[PDB]
């Protein structure tokens, strides 16, 4: 297993305010089902993306997904654990901040997950029931694949 | 008065070894090659050729100081594949590539004149 | 009002304590009157320090020069020990005092 | 003035500013070439920010290796507007302004004289006050 | 883990210029071939100059500098000749050097131009590129210049006098498809002479999967070496350097093991 | 002083092209046309003759030290 979040998002915006980065665009996405707001920075020339694109986003602690730590190292000879390669676009980063709506006595009902993918950021807002798997300073893999 | 002679970029006087092999203790199966009296002409070639090897995990070259004529090449390979063997294979690969390129270029030159 | 809201350590709520402090320490804080008395003494001393600061620093200039950066070092302690803000702490406030 | 006199100046500062932006993606060979100039590198290549379709490290990701030990510092880029802190995207920084370094890793933000330069609370100042003189000297040389 | 197979197409071949394209090879290979074109190609140039009488208005080392930069036909015997350092004889010998003698005195009132044609060599195979005339110094009536020079074998690393080539043009990806350089305004950049796209568009679309290949060359000789022999000698010299590296590496491996 | 051989930037032979350049300027051609006729394409070579000043003629006016 080793899965943290699985959903299909809808690209509603690309350039809300303006374009600040040539090779990197910001995806403002809304989710089906869980109703999970998403903001994500995606390399453009490497992985083109347009408005109204069905893409399946997966958050995973490890790529192997059989339940073993990846020790955070890049080795091209790592084929033998049968890496999850069903996705076109794969990122790697860490959670740097998790915000919430809790106020003293009351618990948080909506959480925001902030992940830095080595410089590219994503914000993920939604109900805490499915977002509690995120922990600060924890390694995260982003998996991306367009849908028809 | 402090200008070094012209033959300090390629010539080896007594004492220097052309290539020096030092192991790297920081990571397994990594080596450091120190090539004396050489420049980017050989270092970039070696770096590019080594990256073609699927068994090479790390490969690169550097000049510690341009006023000195030295190259440090660091090669890291997968287990059961010595980096020295990788360097030897890269050099032999380059020999074959250069011989084949010269052969084809000579054929093309001969074809161009009266052809 | 904000000074008290931020520095009083109101233990009467009994629900915020369960969320910020560990469940074991909440009963110790609430039951023992010595804990509450020492915490109120700490707050009174901090109020006296606030009055001293307001005497020392008119014009309300909070930028001061001090040897060790307490905020950065607290943040370093958070990162070194993998402190999770989302979870209640085991740190007893009287041990802090 | 309890500030560092020494900072990243001239070519290195401009190239850091250009190098740290999000758009900077470096191929495998470029990353290997850059890493050998790191005197404090442990010899372990970090996992690239992008793994598929092709491996691509980022300027911040490589710069995080230069940061010595575990340094925590927060700065703001020169172009950082004052609207970001008030409204939303305070921690998202749409222009990639501000600077956050956690656990000796450049989480986000673009570096400039406000971060690597000679100013109170600069990243190099934090490195000196936290690690020491030798480690900060190595940090300077590695950056350069 | 093995060589890709490069192919060569030659577009233009003259006595002064060679235009060829190397396909299916690494960027570093093409770059080092270009670097060896300038640096590592052996060539014969004047290095040892002795002046007996010099009444010209140019000082002795000025004339020696001008002489050393005069190209010498090295098409054939540059391989036969040996470096003076490696030569067995002390000083200079015919197996390690070529002797040049110049003896000019201006007697007529009209100024006499001392040119490369005045250089007299012991061997007919090396001529200072005179099958106009490279000017050395101008002599007024009453001025005299007599000197003896020896030409050595060297390459571009030592001194630029041993550069066998003029400006070596190197170019890859003329239509910017790899985005190795990003034009802030692509429309104002002139298209390369090797461009493969129509005038309407500026650059080729980005190619994420591409790598530098099909390196366009234009090697212009100085006349000392024929421009095809420049490339042949460059390939041979680079192969020899790599083979020497192989020998030293093998010796080190046996010694260390 | 005198026209220097081996244009500095690339090394192309320009030491033999000064007299021909002067003749071309003297008879018909403009400077650009003369440089094109001499085969000096790269501007590094064209600035080599174009900017040259022949002080060698001025130095030849004085009588030699030895007759
Ligand atoms: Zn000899
Ligand atoms: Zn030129």
């Amino acid at each position: 297993a080793g899965i943290l979040f699985e959903d299909i998002f809808d690209v509603k915006d690309i350039d809300p305010e303006g374009k600040k980065f040539d090779r990197v665009s910001r995806l403002h996405c809304e989710s089906e089902s869980f109703k999970m707001d998403l903001i994500l920075d995606v390399n453009i020339q490497i992985y083109p993306v347009d408005l109204g694109d069905k893409f399946r986003l997966v958050i995973a602690s490890t790529l192997y997904e059989d339940g073993t730590l990846d020790d955070g190292e890049y080795n091209p000879t790592d084929d033998r654990p049968s890496r999850a390669d069903q996705f076109e676009y794969v990122m790697y980063g860490k959670v740097y901040r998790i915000e919430g709506d809790e106020t003293s006595t009351e618990a948080a009902t909506r959480l925001s997950a902030y992940v830095s993918y080595g410089g590219l950021l994503m914000r993920l807002q939604g109900d805490a029931n499915n977002l509690h798997g995120f922990e600060v300073d924890s390694r995260v893999y982003l998996l991306m694949k367009k849908l028809a | 008065m402090n200008a070094p002679p012209a033959f300090e970029s390629f010539l080896l006087f007594e004492g220097e070894k052309k290539i020096t092999i030092n192991k790297d203790t920081k990571v397994p199966n990594a080596c450091l090659f120190t090539i004396n009296k050489e420049d980017h002409t050989l270092g970039n070639i070696i770096k590019s050729q080594l990256l073609k090897d699927p068994q090479v995990l790390f490969a690169g070259y550097k000049v510690p100081h341009p006023l000195e004529h030295k190259i440090i090449i660091r090669v890291q390979t997968t287990p059961d594949y010595s980096p020295q063997e990788a360097f030897t294979n890269a050099i032999t690969d380059l020999i074959s590539e250069l011989s084949l390129l010269e052969e084809r270029f000579r054929v093309a030159i001969k074809d161009k004149q009266e052809g | 009002k904000a000074f008290e809201k931020k520095f009083r350590f109101d233990y009467t709520n009994e629900r915020a304590l369960r969320r910020t402090l560990q469940e074991d320490l909440v009963k110790d804080v609430l039951s023992n009157a010595h804990i509450q008395n020492e915490l109120e003494r700490e707050f009174e001393r901090m109020r006296e320090d606030r009055e001293v600061l307001r005497v020392i620093f008119p014009t309300g200039d909070s930028k001061v020069v001090l040897p060790c950066n307490l905020l950065r070092m607290i943040w370093n302690a958070q990162k070194i020990f993998h402190i999770n803000p989302r979870l209640p702490s085991d740190l007893h406030p009287i041990k802090v005092v | 003035s309890n500030r560092p006199v020494m900072g990243i100046v001239q070519d290195t500062l401009t190239a850091v500013r250009k190098f740290t932006k999000r758009d900077v993606f470096l191929e495998r060979g470029e990353v290997m070439n850059l890493l050998m100039f790191l005197s404090t590198w442990d010899g372990k290549v970090p996992q690239p920010a992008i793994l598929k379709p092709r491996p691509l490290w980022t300027g911040k990701q490589i710069f995080s290796l230069i940061i010595p030990g575990h340094i925590n510092c927060i700065r703001t880029h020169s172009t950082h507007p004052d609207d970001e802190d008030s409204g939303p995207y305070k921690h998202i920084s749409p222009g990639d302004t501000k600077v956050v370094v956690e656990n000796g890793e450049l989480i986000m933000g673009i570096l400039c004289k406000k971060s690597l330069g000679t100013s109170a609370g600069s990243l190099v100042h934090i490195s000196y006050l936290e690690m020491g003189h030798d480690i900060t000297r190595l940090f300077y040389s590695n950056i350069q | 883990p093995y060589a890709n197979q490069p192919t060569v197409r030659i577009t233009e071949l003259t006595d002064e210029n060679v235009k060829f394209i190397i396909e299916n090879t690494d960027l570093a290979v093409a770059n080092s071939i270009r670097r060896v074109f300038i640096a590592e190609v052996p060539i014969i140039a004047i290095d040892w100059v002795q002046i007996d009488a010099n009444s010209s208005v140019l000082h002795d080392e000025f004339i020696a500098h001008r002489l050393g930069l005069i190209p010498l036909i090295s098409d054939d015997i540059v391989d036969k000749l040996q470096y003076s350092r490696d030569c067995t004889c002390e000083e200079f010998c015919p197996e390690c050097s070529v002797e040049f003698t110049l003896d000019v005195r201006c007697n007529e009132d009209q100024t006499r131009h001392v040119t490369s044609r005045d250089l007299i060599s012991n061997s007919p195979r090396v001529i200072p590129v005179t099958s106009d005339d490279i000017l050395i110094v101008k002599l007024r009536k009453g001025q005299e210049l007599r000197l003896r020079a020896y030409a050595k074998k060297g390459f571009g690393k030592e001194h630029a006098k041993w550069n066998p080539t003029a400006g070596v043009a190197f170019e890859y990806d003329p239509d910017n498809a790899l985005r190795h350089t990003v034009y802030p305004k692509p429309e104002e950049w002139p298209k390369s002479e090797y461009s493969e796209l129509d005038e309407d568009e500026s650059q080729a679309p980005y190619d994420p999967n591409g790598k530098p290949e099909r390196f366009y060359y234009n090697v212009e000789s100085c006349g000392s070496l024929r421009p095809e022999t420049i490339v042949l000698s460059a390939l041979s010299g680079l192969k020899k350097k790599l083979s020497d590296l192989q020998t030293q590496l093998s010796h080190e491996i046996q010694s260390d093991v | 002083m005198i026209i220097p051989v081996r244009c500095f930037t690339c090394g192309k032979i320009v030491g033999n092209k000064w007299e021909a350049y002067l003749g071309l300027l003297q008879a018909e051609y403009t400077e650009g046309d003369a440089l094109d006729a001499l085969g000096l394409k790269r501007y590094c070579c064209r600035r080599m003759l174009l900017a040259h000043v022949d002080l060698i003629e001025k130095l030849l006016n004085y009588a030699p030290l030895e007759k």
